[PDB]
C-alpha cells in the first residue's frame, strides 16, 4: 500500500506550514546524487558503472565489465546487467575488470548492491589491496586469533569474525596467479 | 585620560593580529579537512540509491541528532542550525509521537537544552579533537540505536562551498519500523533485489540501516568540521575588519586627545608667564 | 624659501620659463617660522605652531603661481609628524597642493 | 569586534530587551510634526510605566525591534507590529491600473 | 543623507518635489537599514534585496556632474521616474544615462505644467505616467 | 629592528656583512609579519613554520652579553652560519653549546682571511661553509 | 580570546610555571599581620635562589 | 589564503592584466644611466595615453 507518499518535495510544502517563512527550505542528500537506482540507462553496452565505496575513501567510479565480489553464498560475477541484488560481502577479495587490465582489492566485508538501472555500488569499511598487506603477520595473527578462543559470547563472535578474516586473507596471499 | 586609549589601542592592534592569524588557521584547517569531505560524499550516494530520501514520515519515536560545532569562533552556525532542528522538528511531530534530540558537539548543548530540554537525552562531544573517523561514528550510531526509533534525522550544514553552507537534514528509516512500509508499489520497489545475505531480509536491511545511519553521521559530521572551519575563515575576517575600523576610529580619537593635550598644557605654560612677565 | 623662491621668480618673471621649485620638507619651513615666531614673544597656536601659520605658509605658497610671463612649479617634500595628518602643519600645507607623490617601499 | 554569535544565549535576550527597549524610550513630538509628518504623542505616566513593565518581563519579545519605534504606547506597538505585517503580506494585494481615465 | 538637516526650508519646498522626495528621503532611510551588510557580515535574505537594488537606484539617481545645475521642474520629475518605479529594471550601471533619457524624451510641455503649477496635479501624474511608459531606456 | 633606521645604510658597512645581512633582514621582516602566528598551537602551512623557526633563531643570533663587544670578522661569520642554514636545526635545548661553537670550532685562519679581504670572496666560502659543516657540539 | 585549550604543552606549561612564579614572588610582611594575620616571613638569598 | 587555483579567469584576467600593468609605470630614468647602463626615456602624454 502507498497510501502515504513521504518524500523531499512533499516535506517542502509542510514546512512551509509549519516552519516560519524566514528560512529558505533544508537541503536533503537526494539533490546532490545525480544517479538513481529505478531511472533506466548506464549502460549503453557491455560496460556498466561501478562504485567502490570506503568511508574514507573512494576506490573506482571507472565503468567496468566484470566484477567478482567476496558474497556469503560465495564468490559470484557481475557482468554488464546483472539482477538486482543486495548482496553482503564476506571477507575476501574484490576484482574490478577493465578489459586485459584488473584491479584487486580485498576487502573486510560491507555490502554490494546491484541497482535496477545497471549501476552497481561495493560499499566495504576497509579495503587493502595485496601489496600493502603483509604475508608474514597474517599467520601471526590467525595463531594469535584462533587459539585463544573465550567461551563468552562477544568475544567468540570477534573470533569467529577473526578467524574469517584471517583465513580469508591467508587464501587470498598466495592465490595470485 | 590620554594613556587609556593608547592601552585600547594595544588592545585592539593585537586583537586584529591575532584574528587575522586565525582566518589563515581556519582557512588551512579547511584545505586539508577538504579532501576527506571529497571522499567521505561517495559512501552516502549508494544508500539514498538504493532506500532512497523520505524526511516527512509518520513515525512513532525519532532520534533528531544536530550536528554543532566544538569551540564557537564559527559566527552562526551552531544557530542556524538550531533553527533549523526547530524549523525541521515542529514540521515532523504532528503525530503526538516521542522525540530524542541530541547534539554532537558541546557548543549544541549549551544552545539546545533550555528549547526543547526535556526532550534532550544525549550530548556528545570532543569529536573534532583529534580527526573524525569510522568507528567513533560508528559508536556515536551504537549509542543512537541504544534506543530504537523509527527514523534518525541528522542534522548537519553541508559544505557547499567556502562561502555556502547549506544545512542538510539526512533521514534513516529503520528497517521493519518503517523501511519495509515505505517503499510499498504495488506489492514493494525492494522486492526487485535478490537478497544475497545469509538470513533473512529483516536482518540484512537492520544491519544495512545500522550501517547508512554510520555512513551519513560520519559524513554529517565531517561536513559540519569543514564548515566550522569555512565559517570561522569568514568570522575571522568580519573580527579583522570590525577590530580594523574599530582602531582606524580610535587612533582619530588618540590624535585629537594629543593635539587638545599640547594645546591645553602649552596654554597653561603661556598663562603661568603671563602673570610674571 | 623665499631666497630660493625668488631665484626661481626670476625665471618666472624676467626670462618667462616654466621653472620648477623643490622645497625639501616645507614641514621644517614651518618648523623654522614656528620658532621665529616662538623667539619673538608671540603667543602659540594650536599644537604650538605659530599664530601665524595660515599666513606664513599663505606667503609663500601664493607666490608659486602661473603668471602671464610664466609659471612656477613646486615639488614640496612633506612630513607628516606623528603620522596625524590633521596636525595643523600638514593641514595647512595641504590646503595648498594641488597634487600628491606617494613614494612607497 | 566579535558579532552577536559569540554571545550567550542569556545575554543575547539582555541585548534583544534592551534594543527593544532603547527604541521605546523615542517618541514624536508635536512640534517635530512640521518636519518629520509624524503626529505627535503625548504619553501618560500609567502608559509608560505599564509599556516597560512588560517589555522588561518579556510580553513583547513576539513584536520586532521597529514596532517600539516612534510610537506613543504600548498599544501603539502591537499597532506597529500588526501594520508591519500587514505590509509584508501586502505585496501580493493587487495590480493598480487605471484605464479609459483620460476623458473624464 | 543621515546627518545632514534642514529643518526651515522643509516648508519652503517645491511642492511636487515635497510629493516625491518625502518618499525618497524614507526609502533611503529603510535603505541605510542594510548598509554595507547586505551580504558582507553574515547573511542575505533576498527578501530586502528590492531594498538593496532600489537603494542604488536611488543613489544614482542623485549623483550629478559638476557645473550643470538642473531646474527644479526636471529633478522632480527625474525623482518620480526613480521613486514610482519606472527605472527598477535599468541596470544600475546605466541609471544616469537613463535619466538623461527621460528627460530628453519625455516632452517639454509636462515641464512647464508642472513649473507653473507649482505641483504635480491629478491631472498631471496621469500624462506624466503616460509620457514615462513610452521611453527608451538605454540597455536591459 | 623595524623601528631602528640607517640613513647612510648599507654604504658604510662591512662588504662581508653586506651580502649576508642583506637577507638577514628580510627573514627577520618576514618573522615579524607573521609572529603572531608564533604562539599558535596548530601548526600552519609549513612554509609560514619555516620563516617562523629561521627567524626565531636569528633572533637568538643577535643576543649579545655586556661589555664583551664581538669584531666584525666573527659576527660576520655567526651570521654566515645561522642566514645559511647551518644552525641548530635539531631541537633548540642544545643552545650554549651551539651559539659560540661556530667561533670557538672553526680554525681562525678564515677570520684573518675575512678581516684582510673584507669580504666573503669565492675562494673564501667554500672553506666557510667546510668548516661550519665540521662543526663538533661535543655537549650533547 | 582563545582560552588556554590549545596552546600544545609548552606554551600551556609556561603559563602555568609562570603563575606559580607570580605567586611565589608574594610575601607574608612581619608588619603587615596586623591587617592580614599571616605571620611574616624572612627568606635569605640561597633560599629563594633554589626555590625560584 | 586560497591561491591561484580558486581564482575566476573573470578575476585573474585582472591579475594578468594589473601586473602588467604595475610593470609598466616602472620607467627608467636618464638621470641613473651613469650608473645603471639602460638608457632613460621620455614619455609623452599621448604615448601614455595609448600605451596604458
Amino acid at each position: 500500500e502507498a497510501a502515504a507518499p513521504a518524500g523531499p518535495k512533499e516535506f517542502t510544502e509542510v514546512w512551509n506550514k509549519k516552519a516560519p517563512s524566514t528560512l529558505i527550505v533544508p537541503e536533503f542528500p537526494s539533490n546532490y546524487t545525480a544517479v538513481k537506482a529505478v531511472g533506466e540507462g548506464q549502460v549503453h553496452g557491455d560496460a556498466f558503472p561501478v562504485n567502490f565505496y570506503t568511508p574514507h575513501s573512494i576506490l573506482s567510479q571507472a565503468q567496468k565489465d566484470t566484477v567478482v565480489l567476496p558474497g556469503v553464498d560465495g564468490y559470484f560475477g557481475v557482468k554488464a546487467s546483472h539482477v538486482p541484488t543486495i548482496a553482503q560481502l564476506k571477507p575476501g577479495v574484490v576484482e574490478l575488470h577493465s578489459g586485459a587490465e584488473s584491479e584487486k582489492f580485498f576487502v573486510s566485508g560491507g555490502f554490494a548492491f546491484v541497482h535496477p538501472n545497471g549501476v552497481t555500488d561495493i560499499c566495504v569499511l576497509e579495503a587493502a589491496t595485496l601489496d600493502q598487506v603483509d604475508p608474514a603477520a597474517v599467520k601471526s595473527a590467525l595463531a594469535a586469533a584462533s587459539a585463544a578462543q573465550p567461551t563468552d559470547e562477544f568475544e567468540q563472535a570477534a573470533n569467529r569474525a577473526a578467524i574469517e578474516l584471517y583465513s580469508a586473507l591467508e587464501s587470498a596471499v598466495e592465490a595470485k596467479a | 585620560s590620554n594613556q587609556a586609549v593608547k592601552q585600547r589601542i594595544r588592545a585592539i592592534k593585537n586583537i586584529g593580529k591575532i584574528t587575522k592569524a586565525m582566518k589563515m588557521v581556519a582557512a588551512s584547517k579547511m584545505k586539508n579537512a577538504q579532501i576527506a569531505v571529497e571522499q567521505s560524499r561517495g559512501l552516502v550516494d549508494p544508500f539514498v540509491r538504493l532506500f532512497g530520501d523520505f524526511p516527512a514520515v509518520n513515525s512513532n519515536k525519532s532520534v533528531v541528532v544536530a550536528v554543532t560545532s566544538d569551540k564557537g569562533l564559527c559566527g552562526g552556525l551552531n544557530s542556524n542550525i538550531t533553527k533549523y532542528t526547530r524549523a525541521t522538528l515542529a514540521t515532523t511531530e504532528s503525530e503526538g509521537k516521542d522525540v530524542v534530540v541530541v547534539s554532537i558537539g558541546d557548543k549544541g548543548r549549551s544552545q539546545l537544552t533550555r528549547i526543547e530540554s526535556q526532550r534532550y537525552q544525549l550530548a556528545i562531544a570532543d569529536t573534532y579533537k583529534v580527526r573524525v573517523t569510522f568507528g567513533q561514528a560508528s559508536l556515536i550510531v551504537e549509542e543512537l540505536i541504544k534506543h530504537n526509533p523509527q527514523s534518525y534525522q541528522i542534522l548537519f550544514n553541508k559544505f557547499r562551498s567556502a562561502i555556502s553552507f547549506k544545512p542538510t537534514v539526512a533521514t534513516i528509516l529503520s528497517p521493519d519500523l518503517l523501511e519495509k512500509q515505505l517503499e510499498d508499489v504495488t506489492g514493494n520497489s525492494l522486492d526487485a533485489y535478490d537478497i544475497e545475505a545469509s538470513h533473512e531480509r529483516s536482518d540484512v536491511l537492520r544491519d544495512l540501516t545500522e550501517f547508512h545511519l554510520g555512513v551519513t553521521l560520519y559524513n554529517a559530521m565531517l561536513e559540519n568540521n569543514c564548515s566550522e572551519h569555512a565559517s570561522r575563515m569568514s568570522a575571522m575576517e568580519n573580527s579583522t575588519k570590525s577590530a580594523g575600523e574599530m582602531l582606524g576610529k580610535l587612533t582619530l580619537d588618540y590624535n585629537r586627545k594629543r593635539q587638545a593635550t599640547i594645546t591645553t598644557e602649552l596654554i597653561e605654560i603661556i598663562a603661568g608667564a603671563s602673570a610674571l612677565m | 624659501a623665499l631666497t630660493g623662491l625668488t631665484v626661481a621668480e626670476y625665471f618666472r618673471d624676467i626670462e618667462g620659463q616654466d621653472v620648477l621649485l623643490f622645497v625639501d620638507n616645507i614641514f621644517r619651513f614651518t618648523q623654522a617660522n614656528s620658532e621665529v615666531s616662538a623667539l619673538l614673544g608671540r603667543i602659540p597656536s594650536a599644537v604650538g605652531y605659530q599664530p601665524t601659520l595660515a599666513t606664513d605658509l599663505g606667503g609663500l605658497q601664493e607666490r608659486i603661481t602661473t603668471t602671464t610671463k610664466g609659471s612656477i612649479t613646486s615639488v614640496q617634500a612633506v612630513y607628516v609628524p606623528a603620522d596625524d595628518l590633521t596636525d595643523p602643519a600638514p593641514a595647512t600645507t595641504f590646503a595648498h597642493l594641488d597634487a600628491t607623490t606617494v613614494l612607497s617601499r | 569586534i566579535l558579532g552577536m554569535d559569540e554571545l550567550s544565549e542569556e545575554d543575547k535576550l539582555t541585548v534583544a530587551r534592551a534594543r527593544k527597549i532603547q527604541r521605546f524610550l523615542s517618541q514624536p513630538f508635536q512640534v517635530a510634526e512640521v518636519f518629520t509628518g509624524t503626529p505627535g504623542k503625548y504619553v501618560d505616566l500609567a502608559d509608560t510605566i505599564s509599556g516597560f513593565q512588560g517589555v522588561l518581563t518579556g510580553k513583547y519579545d513576539d513584536l520586532p525591534e521597529m514596532a517600539f519605534y516612534m510610537v506613543g504606547d504600548i498599544k501603539e506597538v502591537k499597532e506597529k507590529a500588526d501594520k508591519m505585517a500587514k505590509d509584508i503580506a501586502s505585496r501580493k494585494e493587487a495590480d493598480n491600473k487605471k484605464v479609459s481615465e483620460e476623458l473624464k | 543623507v543621515g546627518l545632514s538637516v534642514s529643518r526651515v526650508g522643509s516648508a519652503a519646498q517645491f511642492p511636487g518635489m515635497k510629493q516625491v522626495a518625502g518618499t525618497l528621503k524614507l526609502e533611503l532611510a529603510q535603505y541605510r537599514e542594510v548598509a554595507a551588510f547586505a551580504q558582507f557580515g553574515s547573511d542575505l535574505d533576498a527578501a530586502t534585496q528590492y531594498v538593496l537594488e532600489r537603494g542604488a537606484r536611488l543613489t544614482e539617481m542623485l549623483k550629478q556632474k559638476q557645473f550643470a545645475p538642473i531646474p527644479i521642474e526636471r529633478q522632480t520629475v527625474a525623482v518620480y521616474a526613480a521613486t514610482k518605479g519606472f527605472l527598477d529594471k535599468v541596470r544600475v550601471q546605466d541609471i544616469v544615462a537613463a535619466e538623461e533619457a527621460v528627460i530628453s524624451q519625455v516632452n517639454p510641455a509636462v515641464f512647464k505644467i508642472l513649473k507653473a503649477n507649482g505641483k504635480i496635479t491629478p491631472a498631471l501624474d496621469a500624462h506624466l505616467k503616460a509620457e514615462l511608459r513610452k521611453v527608451k531606456l538605454p540597455g536591459a
